[PDB]
RNA sequence: UCGGUUUUUCAACCGGAUCUUUCCUUCUGGCUAACCUGUACUCCUUGUGGGUGCAGGCGAAC
C-alpha cells in the first residue's frame, strides 16, 4: 500500500460495491455501474452529469440487487418513498 | 444446549456478513459479548449496536458496515502466556499489519496490541479482521 | 480421634516428663501441657481442656509442624486416630495445551481435639514421620457444622 | 409542625417543602391521614436546560407505597405552589459496592443493593404514573452508551413536558444519558 | 429439545414484560396470599393453585402481585409438602406403570417407558439432594415408592 | 432483505409472527370481564381457561375449556379487560 | 544547540491520587512526616513572596 517515503505503491485502488461496501474484483464479469442522470427544470436531464452506483456481481446474482438500488436512490433523493426502511 | 453464547453470536455475525446483510439479531446477549462488540466498534469493524432488554438474557441488534471479513471465537479459552500471544497472532490473523486477537485478561477484555501495551495477558477469546 | 475412656489400654498413658505432684493439691489436679504450633494457627480449647493423651498430636504431643502445609477434602475417617485426605489438582499436558484432572490421597493424623466427618475440608501440616505412610497432621478443620443449625425445613 | 416531617431537618428548601405539605392538609378527606404518615430523607434541586429546576425529593423506602398511592395530585399541588418547577419523588436506596477479591466478607450483598438494580428502581420512580415498557441501550460508534426508555400510549398526559427535566435529573444522579420514547 | 423422546417442540407460556401488577387489577396482595393459603389447606399443589388464581380471579402471576412465588408462600406458612410436587407426580406415574406391569407382563413398551420414568425420578432426586430439599439419603425403590405415593 | 430496521418493525408483521419469536416476548392471551345473564356480578376470566370457571356466588359455568381459547356459555356476555 | 542536547504549541499511550449513594482487612500502640493549625506575628517591594515556633490534633511516612 503505502511506502515509507510517503508515496503510494498499490497498482490501482479497487471499487467497492455501494450496497455492501465489499470490493469488486478485476475479473468480476457480473458487477455493474448504474449511472442515473442529474435532472434539471423542465426535466431536460443535465448532459454529462450523473449519480453513479457500483453493484458487486454477488448481490445481483442473489437477486436483492434491485432493492439495494432503490435504497441507494432514496438516500440521494432520486426516488421519493419507494423503499421503506421498516419492512 | 447453548454451550457458548459468544460463539453463537459471532457465527451469526459472520453469516450475516457473508450474505451481505447490514444488520444482525444476536439472541442470548452477555457482558462478554458486549465487550467483544465494543472492541470491534473501537477498531471500526462494526457500526452502532443496541441491546434490547427482554428482562431475560437480552437481544442485540448490530449494524454492519461491511469491513468485517471474519469474526471467530477460539473456543476452549486457552491460557495465553505473554510470549505465547505472538504464536497465536501468527496462526489466526491473515497478516502481520492488521487484525486483532481478542483476549480476556484481568485488566479487562481487549485486543492483543492493547494487552501488549499494558503488559497483561490471560485467556484467549476470539479474533477479528 | 480417641473416642471416650482415655485410660483404655495395657500401659498408663501420660504426657512424658509432665509431673502432677500428689502432695500439694492443685486446681486442675492433673497438669496438662500444650503448645501453640505457630504459623498463625490456633490451639483449640478442646485440646487444652480435654482429658485425651496423644504423642502424635501437634498441640499436646511431641511432633512439630514444619515444611509444607496442605489443604483438601476428607475421604475416610475409618481408621483410628487418623484420616485420608483427597487432594484434587490439574496436571498440564503441554502437547494438547489442556489439563488432566488428578488425584493423590494424603493419609494424615487426627488429634482427638477435632470432630472430622467425611467431606470436611481440612488444613494439614507436615511433620516427622508418624507411621509407614503418614507424614502429615491435621491443624484446622474448615467445615464447622455444615447445616447442623437449621437441618429441619419447618419455619 | 414542620421539622417533624423530615427525618433530620437542616436547610431552607426542605423547610419550605414541609410548610407546603402542611398547607396541603387543608384539602381534608382525600389529602389527610395518608399525608400525615409521611417524611423525607432530604431534597435536592437539579438545574435543567431552559431555566427550569427540578426537585428530587428523597424518600425512606417503606414509605414509598403510601407516596405512590397519594402522589399525582400532591405533585400537581406542589407544582402549582412552587411555580415553574417539577417535583420528582425518588426513593433513597443504599448501593453496596462489589466485594473486591481482597476485601473482607461482610455477609452476602443483597441484589437490591446492587448498582444496576438501584438505577432501575430510580428510573421506575422517576416516571411514576407512567409504567415503563421496553428498554433499549444504544452503543454508539463514538464509544458512549445512550439508554432509550419506552413508555405506554396511556398515562402520558401526566408526564407531558417533564421528559427533558427527567433526563437531566437522571444525568445528575447516575451520569448516564437517557432518551424517552412513546411508541404507538 | 426434550429429554427422553425424539420430540423437538417449543410450546411454552410467555411471561409479559412488566413485573408490576396489571393496571386493571384491584384487590390486595394480602387477600391473594390468604386465598393461596386457603387453597393449600384444601389440599392443592402450587401449580393447580396458580391455575385457579389465573382463572377464577384476577391473578396473572403471584410474584407480580404479592412479591413472592406460590411455593415460597406455602413454605412460609408451613404448608410445602414432604416431597416436591413434580417429583411426587413422577413417582405416582411410575407407580401406575409398575401396577400395570404387575397385571400384564408381555407389555415391553410399557416396561421401556417405566425405565425412562425411573431415570427421570433419579435425576430429580439427585437434584433435590444437591439442593437439600430432600433429606440427603432419600432413595426411590418399589414398595417404598408405593407407600410414598399412597 | 439485506437492509431492515429489526428494532421497530411493522405492527402487522409482528402480529403475524409467533409469540416468543417477536422482538420482545408477550402473551397473545388476555383477560375478560364476564357478565352472567342472571345476577349482576363481574368475574375476571382468563381467555384460555382449562378450568370450568363458575361465578363466585352461583354455580352456572361461564367457560368450558378447549385446545386453546376457552368457549363462553352463550347466555353470558363478555368485555375485554 | 557543539552528527548529538531542552522546552513549549501539541499528541496518542501507560500509570497515580481522588470525588462521585463508594472503603482500600481492622484495630492495640509506637514518630504523628506534615501543617487543618495559630501560639509572639513579622526577618520585611506599598504584599499573605517568606519561617525562628509549640498546649488541642490531620497519621499512611513507616
Ligand atoms: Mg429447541
Ligand atoms: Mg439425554
Ligand atoms: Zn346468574
Amino acid at each position: 500500500m503505502e511506502n515509507d517515503k510517503g508515496q503510494l505503491v498499490e497498482l490501482y485502488v479497487p471499487r467497492k460495491c455501494s450496497a455492501t461496501n465489499r470490493i469488486i474484483k478485476a475479473k468480476d464479469h457480473s458487477s455493474v455501474q448504474i449511472n442515473i442522470a442529474q435532472v434539471d427544470e423542465e426535466g431536460r436531464a443535465i448532459p454529462g452529469e450523473y449519480v453513479t452506483y457500483a453493484l458487486s456481481g454477488y448481490i445481483r446474482a442473489r437477486g436483492e440487487a434491485d432493492d439495494s438500488l432503490n435504497r441507494l436512490a432514496q438516500q440521494d433523493g432520486l426516488l421519493k418513498n419507494v423503499w421503506s426502511y421498516s419492512r | 444446549t447453548r454451550t457458548s453464547v459468544l460463539a453463537d453470536a459471532l457465527n451469526a455475525i459472520n453469516n450475516a456478513e457473508k450474505t451481505g446483510k447490514r444488520q444482525v439479531l444476536i439472541r442470548p446477549s452477555s457482558k462478554v459479548i458486549i465487550k467483544f462488540l465494543q472492541v470491534m466498534q473501537k477498531h471500526g469493524y462494526i457500526g452502532e449496536f443496541e441491546y434490547i432488554d427482554d428482562h431475560r438474557s437480552g437481544k442485540i441488534v448490530v449494524q454492519l458496515n461491511g469491513r468485517l471479513n471474519k469474526c471467530g471465537v477460539i473456543s476452549p479459552r486457552f491460557n495465553v502466556k505473554i510470549a505465547d500471544v505472538e504464536k497465536w497472532t501468527a496462526n489466526l490473523l491473515p497478516a502481520r499489519q492488521f487484525g486483532y486477537v481478542i483476549l480476556t485478561t484481568s485488566a479487562g477484555i481487549m485486543d492483543h496490541e492493547e494487552a501488549h501495551r499494558k503488559h497483561v495477558s490471560g485467556k484467549i477469546l476470539g479474533f477479528v479482521y | 480421634s480417641t473416642e471416650l475412656t482415655v485410660q483404655s489400654e495395657r500401659a498408663f498413658q501420660k504426657q512424658p516428663h509432665i509431673f502432677t505432684n500428689p502432695k500439694a493439691k492443685a486446681n486442675r489436679k492433673t497438669k496438662r501441657w500444650y503448645k501453640n504450633v505457630g504459623l498463625g494457627f490456633k490451639t483449640p480449647k478442646t485440646a487444652i481442656e480435654g482429658s485425651y493423651i496423644d504423642k502424635k498430636c501437634p498441640f499436646t504431643g511431641l511432633v512439630s509442624i514444619r515444611g509444607k502445609i496442605l489443604t483438601g477434602t476428607v475421604v475416610s475417617t475409618r481408621m483410628h486416630r487418623t484420616i485420608v485426605i483427597r487432594r484434587d489438582y490439574l496436571h498440564y499436558v503441554p502437547k494438547y495445551n489442556r489439563y488432566e484432572k488428578r488425584h493423590k490421597n494424603v493419609p494424615a493424623h487426627v488429634s482427638p481435639a477435632f470432630r472430622v466427618q467425611v467431606g470436611d475440608i481440612v488444613t494439614v501440616g507436615q511433620c516427622r514421620p508418624i507411621s509407614k505412610t503418614v507424614r502429615f497432621n491435621v491443624l484446622k478443620v474448615a467445615s464447622a457444622t455444615g447445616k447442623a443449625n437449621k437441618q429441619f425445613a419447618k419455619f | 409542625p414542620q421539622a417533624k416531617i423530615l427525618s433530620q431537618a437542616p436547610t431552607e428548601l426542605e423547610l419550605q417543602v414541609a410548610q407546603a405539605f402542611i398547607d396541603l392538609e387543608n384539602n381534608s378527606p382525600e389529602l389527610k391521614a395518608d399525608l400525615r404518615a409521611l417524611q423525607f430523607k432530604s431534597i435536592r434541586e437539579i438545574e435543567v436546560a431552559g431555566g427550569k429546576k427540578a426537585l428530587a425529593v428523597f424518600v425512606p423506602v417503606p414509605s414509598l407505597a403510601a407516596y405512590h398511592k397519594v402522589q399525582i395530585k400532591l405533585t400537581r399541588e406542589l407544582e402549582k405552589k412552587f411555580q415553574d418547577r417539577h417535583v420528582i419523588f425518588l426513593a433513597e436506596r443504599r448501593i453496596l459496592p462489589k466485594p473486591s477479591r481482597k476485601s473482607r466478607q461482610t455477609q452476602k450483598r443483597p441484589r437490591s443493593r446492587t448498582l444496576t438494580a438501584v438505577h432501575d428502581k430510580i428510573l421506575e420512580d422517576l416516571v411514576f404514573p407512567t409504567e415503563i415498557v421496553g428498554k433499549r441501550v444504544r452503543y454508539l460508534v463514538g464509544g458512549n452508551k445512550i439508554q432509550k426508555i419506552l413508555l405506554n400510549s396511556k398515562d402520558v398526559q401526566h408526564i407531558d413536558n417533564k421528559l427533558e427535566s427527567f433526563q437531566a435529573v437522571y444525568n445528575k444522579l447516575t451520569g448516564k444519558q437517557i432518551v424517552f420514547e412513546i411508541p404507538s | 429439545g426434550r429429554m427422553h423422546s425424539k420430540g423437538k417442540g417449543m410450546s411454552s407460556s410467555a411471561i409479559p414484560y412488566s413485573r408490576n401488577a396489571p393496571a386493571w387489577f384491584k384487590g390486595s396482595s394480602d387477600g391473594v396470599v390468604e386465598q393461596i393459603i386457603k387453597y393449600a389447606r384444601k389440599g392443592l399443589t402450587p401449580s393447580q393453585i396458580g391455575v385457579l388464581l389465573r382463572d377464577a380471579h384476577g391473578v396473572t402471576q403471584a410474584k407480580v402481585i404479592t412479591g413472592n412465588k406460590i411455593l415460597r408462600i406455602l413454605k412460609s406458612n408451613g404448608l410445602a409438602p414432604e416431597i416436591p410436587e413434580d417429583l411426587y407426580f413422577l413417582i405416582k406415574k411410575a407407580v401406575s406403570v409398575r401396577k400395570h406391569l404387575e397385571r400384564n407382563r408381555k407389555d415391553k413398551d410399557a416396561k421401556f417407558r417405566l425405565i425412562l420414568i425411573e431415570s427421570r425420578i433419579h435425576r430429580l432426586a439427585r437434584y433435590y439432594r444437591t439442593v437439600s430439599v430432600l433429606p440427603p439419603n432419600w432413595k426411590y425403590e418399589s414398595a417404598t415408592a408405593s407407600a410414598l405415593v399412597n | 432483505v439485506l437492509v431492515q430496521d429489526l428494532l421497530h418493525p411493522t405492527a402487522a408483521s409482528e402480529a403475524r409472527k409467533h409469540k416468543l419469536k417477536t422482538l420482545v416476548q408477550s402473551p397473545r392471551s388476555h383477560f375478560l370481564d364476564v357478565k352472567c345473564p342472571g345476577c349482576l356480578n363481574i368475574t375476571t376470566v382468563f381467555s384460555h381457561a382449562q378450568t370450568a370457571v363458575t361465578c363466585e356466588s352461583c354455580s352456572t359455568v361461564l367457560c368450558t375449556p378447549t385446545g386453546g381459547k376457552a368457549k363462553l356459555s352463550e347466555g353470558t356476555s363478555f368485555r375485554r379487560k
